[PDB]
DNA sequence: ATCGGATGTATATATCTGACACGTGCCTGGAGACTAGGGAGTAATCCCCTTGGCGGTTAAAACGCGGGGGACAGCGCGTACGTGCGTTTAAGCGGTGCTAGAGCTGTCTACGACCAATTGAGCGGCCTCGGCACCGGGATTCTCGAT
DNA sequence: ATCGAGAATCCCGGTGCCGAGGCCGCTCAATTGGTCGTAGACAGCTCTAGCACCGCTTAAACGCACGTACGCGCTGTCCCCCGCGTTTTAACCGCCAAGGGGATTACTCCCTAGTCTCCAGGCACGTGTCAGATATATACATCCGAT
């Protein structure tokens, strides 16, 4: 790239590449830290962001409100695959359960 | 049988047994003694040296450490030493 | 006082990046930055054991790259390979 | 407190049964400080060699091991320039149950053969695993010299 | 000042919620006891850890983020109290 | 002549009802009460903040909701809708709380 | 006329004497050749070290043994002694395994 | 190549899996539901060993690689190294 | 104690300590390390060396052996409530597991 | 030749002729004890690291790794493991 | 199959209040230029150990049959749980006052990192003998059909 | 309740073999000695918020009554696992042979850390207003008894 403006700007990025690189360095994790680590991280850090934002946006628009809540975050979350996946053992606080009763209790015909 | 004043004499401070803890190994000390042994000493038996962290370990969650049966004997045949002391 | 750190300004760019009309609350920012840095702790964490477990004492792309594919499961580490790919690419030069 | 009966009792038992060739007892106003003298075994190049040590009890007796320190210089691998004593009995493998006579008499046996595996002084300890008259004669000129 | 049989604050309408909650439509008699010897031994377990945490950083008040680490190192990570 | 509700159909309303919300279920003053009870004997005279009891209130709760999920499934597995101590003890053990 | 033990009185004897070794239950070829199938989808002309197969067997093992007490567990307390596929459905639900 | 080894797994061996975990009497479905949770469980475990090796620039799947794929899960393995 | 002597016998332990301090220097976990850490955590070690081995010899001679197999470590660990407890996820290679039948299944 | 592998087979050893002082030890068991420490080893020292971490420091002290025996260890073996290191760290200090 | 109460849930409108989104000052952390050195890349060699083949023998797998014990369905009972009503209880809210203790600043003293010399602890390679595995014969003990 | 026969398991004595434990040579990492920069231990001050108390609503809890449906036991049927015998398949063992790739060593070069200087990005603080919660009155889905 052009070497010019802000590390970010310089990747495409919205997360900080240089406040994630500082706390590479100084995190206790390795001797030494490369210089494309920090660009990497943040690029996966943004794209998972992106992903649960955009699930939670649309759990609210479906919704008929104009704000995320931890509701909608926990339904965006239990609803998806994957996301459920990586997220499995996490309590998110107000998020409440996902509705569901067994065929076997609703009433007779 | 019942056992004598001078055979019941603590190997460590030489007083009569209070509280008296038997080692698996046949050993009889009292309490005290016990508690500053493995505290500061290498956690065995002072005569025997076996190792007893184990038995310790497992007796101590049941308050079972104390050996009741000659306590008592202790506490009722001989009232003057254990009393002043 | 002390000033407290946080990715709440990033996390909305991203939300006005995505949602433009939709804002967000104050408790689901909390939660939007205890997610960031959980994730972020994984992740350097399994980098830094690979690093470790190869002798190395350097924490490179490549290994980032490795832990990604560790932690996450198989759509989500695919895209996030490929745009980490893009953005160090997109650096470089 | 306790320690102050035990040392006392130590010391009734060893003025019972004093062992051979070692002597032992209390500096002067306290119990605390002591001095012993120590001949040299028969079956050792130390005949007719006075040793004088001085021991000192830790406050918290017996559940604490005394120190024990040489005051006249001997050739041993198992003791320093300065008095220190290499000896399982006083660091290693000490239990309340010990007195003062096993551990002199523990140093007496240290005195009849040395301990060449884990030595104090190693050049000295491989020089007695090399020959045996050159350890003879050099503890004979140090016994002559410094203990007579 | 003590504190005593303040479990039975956890009254029967309480765990009919949660067990409602749960997805459950029918209830034992015997439940509620066996909800509070878990409940209690549950909050005994996080709790002993996070006074350990709040012990060794030489305070005298446990904070929120002592219970997160607690919770974090029994295996339940909680989102939203900071972490 | 009054009304009555069929056994059953009031107890699958409140199961939609408190699916939907998000709201504590135990009172507030009687948990942190028991939390503070709880805490006296690791360290005497402590002080909790606000947001420790809450924690430890939205933690609890989640524990408590997980287990009845599965204790539920545990009952439907022996041809039963009501749930017994028995169902609790199982899921516990499966799940490797008390071995 | 001949002697003929009554049905499950040789299943105890089995579970008593298999119960008492260390053994590996699986046989070794056949294992390793699945593992190198199963590898054969992520890289080919992979080479695996001896103990490599080894590991795998002895972790394999252990799952699946330790999966049976559960699915035994399950069983039992749907009023049976027959393991039946519901069992270790329910057993890995709870654990986790299945959700 | 190697295709239908699944079927390696015989029913005695399950037999002798479930003798060993307690198990009294056996239905006639239940090798099946094995047989697929048990390639569930190794097709888990060596893709973890496989990206292990693989960053390494390695051709060949140590001990070490399954070690550390089996520590990764909670299932953590004493005896071959660690 | 007195100096002049090897450093793992200073504290009276057999763990070594210039081992456990270089290994704690130089595995990534802080930026300075105590004076006291490697003794405390060395001493900490032997202690659960010599817990688990005391019970995996009385395993061997209760079976009338003279060694100790991986068989004689998983009962003495598995029969424990506390080593139980700690190493519960782990796996022990060629240990078995314990005899332990439901009472349901036996004759009557 | 192959390069040096170090282990703690040696002090395994020695703590084994100490509690039992005439059974000896086979192979597999001798790893699988390798195993453990090090499994322990490094449970304790990287719940000390994060420990530290929390508090803002930049020093693992024995008051850390004190912490981390009581958090990872059972109820009593952590009592007896704690009482351990403390008489090792008293008798090596003085 | 519905028919009509009776209840509860969902829907639309007004309103007003506190939390969210934005703007301003500034100060600390990130960017920019430069130098030094050690970590990692690359090439070359060695040899260990992984893969492939072959023959034998024999332990384990596969197939089949007889039957008995266990899984599953159907009935009946009575008791334990759900639903509703009236009464007592203590949570929830607001407001006030006090002070224990978390949080930040300034000094300075002891502790831990770096570096050079040195030598003994611990590793690798060897070798021997006793503990454990195996085989053959016998004693003891569960098991089952018949009384 | 028992007697006895066929089958399985444990005990004991003799033989052998290989790996467990001790020994020797040596190479490098732990120990000693000295120096220096800074981390945190301690004292002092501030001001936040955690605790204690008091009074007023009214929401949730509690106790009681009725009835009914579901848990649990019993009985019957049938069919599918289990135990045993005979035959077929391939696992296991010992052996030989080839070379692929892991592991070590030497040289080099360039990528990252440490340092100094500089300035703007993000954090704390303050402010305005509109999204959503609450209150109130209809509209419709749903449930339950009755022919
Ligand atoms: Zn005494
Ligand atoms: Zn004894």
């Amino acid at each position: 790239s052009a070497k010019a403006c802000t590390r970010s700007s310089r990747a495409g990025l919205q997360f900080p590449v240089g406040r994630v690189h500082r706390l590479l360095r100084k995190g206790n994790y390795s001797e030494r830290v490369g210089a494309g680590a920090p660009v990497y991280l943040a690029a996966v850090l943004e794209y998972l962001t992106a992903e649960i934002l955009e699930l939670a946006g649309n759990a609210a628009r479906d919704n008929k409100k104009t704000r995320i809540i931890p509701r909608h975050l926990q339904l965006a979350i239990r609803n998806d695959e994957e996301l459920n996946k990586l997220l499995g053992r996490v309590t998110i606080a107000q998020g409440g359960v996902l509705p569901n009763i067994q065929a076997v209790l609703l009433p007779k015909k | 049988a019942i056992p004598s004043l001078s055979e019941c004499q603590c190997g460590i401070c030489m007083e009569i047994l209070v509280e008296p803890v038997t080692l698996p190994c046949n050993h009889t000390l009292c309490k005290p003694c016990f508690q500053s042994t493995v505290e500061k000493a290498s956690l065995c038996c002072p005569f025997c040296r076996r190792r007893v962290s184990s038995w310790t370990r497992y007796h101590t969650r049941r308050n079972s450490l104390v050996n009741v049966e000659l306590w008592t004997i202790i506490q009722k045949h001989y009232p003057r030493e254990c009393k002043l002391r | 006082r002390s000033r407290k750190e946080s990715y709440s300004i990033y996390v909305y760019k991203v939300l006005k990046q995505v949602h433009p009309d939709t804002g967000i609350s104050s408790k689901a920012m909390g939660i939007m930055n205890s997610f960031v840095n959980d994730i972020f702790e994984r992740i350097a964490g399994e980098a830094s054991r690979l690093a470790h477990y190869n002798k190395r004492s350097t924490i490179t792309s490549r290994e980032i790259q490795t832990a990604v594919r560790l932690l996450l499961p198989g759509e989500l580490a695919k895209h996030a390979v490929s745009e980490g790919t893009k953005a160090v690419t997109k650096y470089t030069s | 407190h306790m320690a102050l009966k035990r040392i006392n009792k130590e010391l009734s038992d060893l003025a019972r049964d004093p062992p051979a060739q070692i002597s032992a007892g209390p500096v002067g106003d306290d119990m605390f400080h002591w001095q012993a003298t120590i001949m040299g075994p028969n079956d050792s190049p130390y005949q007719g060699g006075v040793f004088f040590l001085t021991i000192h009890f830790p406050t918290d007796y017996p559940f604490k091991p005394p120190k024990v320190a040489f005051t006249t210089r001997i050739y041993h691998p198992n003791i320093n320039s300065n008095g220190s004593i290499c000896l399982d009995i006083l660091r290693s493998q000490w239990s309340p149950a010990l007195t003062i006579s096993k551990v002199l008499l523990s140093i007496a046996s240290l005195l009849d053969d040395p301990n060449p595996d884990d030595p104090k002084v190693p050049e000295i300890a491989r020089i007695y695993k090399t020959d045996r008259d050159k350890y003879n004669r050099i503890s004979r000129e140090w016994t002559q010299k410094y203990a007579m | 000042k003590v504190l005593r049989d303040n479990i039975q604050g956890i009254t029967k309408p309480a765990i009919r919620r949660l067990a409602r909650r749960g997805g459950v439509k029918r209830i034992s008699g015997l439940i509620y006891e066996e909800t509070r010897g878990v409940l209690k031994v549950f909050l005994e377990n996080v709790i002993r850890d996070a006074v350990t945490y709040t012990e060794h950083a030489k305070r005298k008040t446990v904070t929120a983020m002592d219970v997160v680490y607690a919770l974090k190192r029994q295996g339940r990570t909680l989102y939203g109290f900071g972490g | 002549k009054p009304h009555r509700y069929r056994p059953g159909t009031v107890a699958l309303r409140e199961i939609r009802r408190y699916q939907k919300s998000t709201e504590l279920l135990i009172r507030k003053l009687p948990f942190q009460r028991l939390v503070r009870e709880i805490a006296q004997d690791f360290k005497t005279d402590l002080r909790f903040q606000s947001s420790a009891v809450m924690a430890l209130q939205e933690a609890c709760e989640a524990y408590l909701v997980g287990l009845f999920e599965d204790t539920n499934l545990c009952a439907i597995h022996a041809k039963r809708v009501t749930i017994m101590p028995k169902d609790i003890q199982l899921a516990r053990r499966i799940r490797g709380e008390r071995a």
